[PDB]
């Protein structure tokens, strides 16, 4: 199956350049060009440029045509883009797509700033026997003080799926982004399932994993 | 740079009603033009291309035409799974280009909203803080009046609020606020409540608590 899995989110100084990378497989690397497109939050989408994996020649958007480059590796199939003299204005999330856009990446989210990394800590929103009631009954974790983003959070190791809803992270005065991750689930099971969420900031290599129990 | 102009910005209609977007260029393109669906998260996933043709898997509900320099995409039978961003794309003219992209939310009946607390756990009270958080579930529409209420009295640029994107099962929105205060003034005060002033009650509804332990 066609995939093409991409860097993690990473953080990098205002003024410094980074190379993102797109591991391809599941087809013949060298017959499709490939794409690399930038969004940025909430705006638009802006297509990069192309390269052709094959000879090695390369179309650039006449805008990050300084800013960026784009470059391949023949035998571990994967294309490099590399940014220059980043700033503020360069943070966004990267796409790496096959040529006719069929196929995109997972993207990569670069976070331009003179700050530094900061691993979220993580306290659970206890169900409350009491004040989350009507059958079922509400839990999750509260993901506080962490830079930058993103930061993912799955439940049960992924076992659990279902009444979960993660809110988008807030950005606090601090400067610091905050978030939360509850989920729904029957009242009846708060003595009997144990619930985990497992939290995920690549951006300092930070895994933690926090038990909700009913507080008492 | 052939500018795709997209309308609306943001539209909105009901499970079973139909979605019409436009995308107008800037100059003639001809028939390489594109439209992508990004539902929240995820990356974008390709629907139409070549004006009208859909993409293998794409169900025939989602229609591309036009030609030219205006184009259009259609959805015959809106349903919950269709909630998402699209993008109209142009590919005749280097560079690529993009429109601004449409919001597709959906109409449904009201709900009240289900208002849940939290106290602060004794986890971060230790690290000098106290974060409450008030959770309003599955609710429509999103407009909805948080007002945090400590001891009989309102608070104020003291707290945060984020609000879900549209579910995509139950068309309801969901919202968090949290009151962020110290350590401190959270071990004086007893009464932490939580008003909520939604277009779908009489009065306003309020849970609350008082730090047991
Ligand atoms: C904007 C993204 C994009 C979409 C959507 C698109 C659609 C599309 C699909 C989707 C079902 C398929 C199977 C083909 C399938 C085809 N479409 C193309 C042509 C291309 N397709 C490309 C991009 C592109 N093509 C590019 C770039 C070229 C090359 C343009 C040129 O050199 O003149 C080709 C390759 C033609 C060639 O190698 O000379 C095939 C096959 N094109």
């Amino acid at each position: 199956q066609v995939q093409l899995l991409e860097s993690g989110a990473e953080l990098v100084k205002p003024g410094a350049s980074v190379k993102l990378s797109c591991k391809a497989s599941g087809y013949t690397f060298t017959s499709y060009w490939m794409h690399w497109v930038k969004q940025r939050p909430g705006r638009g989408l802006e297509w990069i440029g192309m390269i052709d994996p094959n000879s090695g020649g390369t179309k650039y958007n006449e805008k990050f045509k300084s800013k960026a480059t784009l470059t391949v590796d023949k035998p571990s199939n994967t294309a490099y883009m590399q940014l220059s003299s980043l700033t503020s204005e360069d943070s966004a999330v990267y796409y790496c797509t096959r040529r006719d856009m069929d196929y995109w990446g997972a993207g990569t989210t670069v976070t331009v700033s003179s700050a530094s990394t900061k691993g979220p800590s993580v306290f659970p929103l206890a169900p409350s026997s009491k004040s989350t009631s009507g059958g079922t009954a509400a839990l999750g974790c509260l993901v506080k003080d962490y830079f930058p983003e993103p930061v993912t959070v799955s439940w049960n190791s992924g076992a659990l799926t279902s009444g979960v809803h993660t809110f988008p992270a807030v950005l606090q005065s601090s400067g610091l982004y905050s978030l939360s991750s509850v989920v729904t689930v029957p009242s009846s099971s708060l003595g009997t399932q144990t619930y985990i969420c497992n939290v995920n900031h690549k951006p300092s290599n930070t895994k933690v994993d926090k038990k909700i129990v009913p507080k008492s | 740079e052939l500018v795709m102009t997209q309308t609306p910005k943001f539209m909105s209609t009901t499970v079973g009603d139909r979605v019409s977007i436009t995308c107008k260029a800037s100059q003639n393109v001809g028939t390489p033009v594109a439209w992508y669906q990004q539902k929240p998260g995820q990356s974008p996933k390709l629907l139409i291309y070549s004006a009208s043709n859909r993409y293998t898997g794409v169900p025939d509900r989602f229609t591309g035409s036009g030609s030219g320099t205006d184009f259009t995409l259609t959805i015959s039978n809106m349903q919950s799974e269709d909630l998402a961003d699209y993008f109209c794309q142009q590919y005749s003219s280097y560079p690529l280009t993009f429109g601004g992209g449409t919001k597709v939310e959906i109409k449904r009946t009201v709900a009240a909203p289900s208002v849940f607390i939290f106290p602060p756990s004794d986890e971060q009270l230790k690290s000098g803080t106290a974060s409450v958080v008030c959770l309003l579930n599955n609710f429509y529409p999103r407009e909805a009046k948080v007002q945090w209420k400590v001891d009989n009295a309102l608070q104020s640029g003291n707290s945060q609020e984020s609000v879900t994107e549209q579910d995509s099962k139950d068309s309801t929105y969901s919202l968090s606020s949290t009151l962020t205060l110290s350590k401190a003034d959270y071990e004086k005060h007893k009464v932490y409540a939580c008003e909520v002033t939604h277009q779908g009650l009489s009065s306003p509804v309020t849970k609350s608590f008082n730090r047991n332990e």
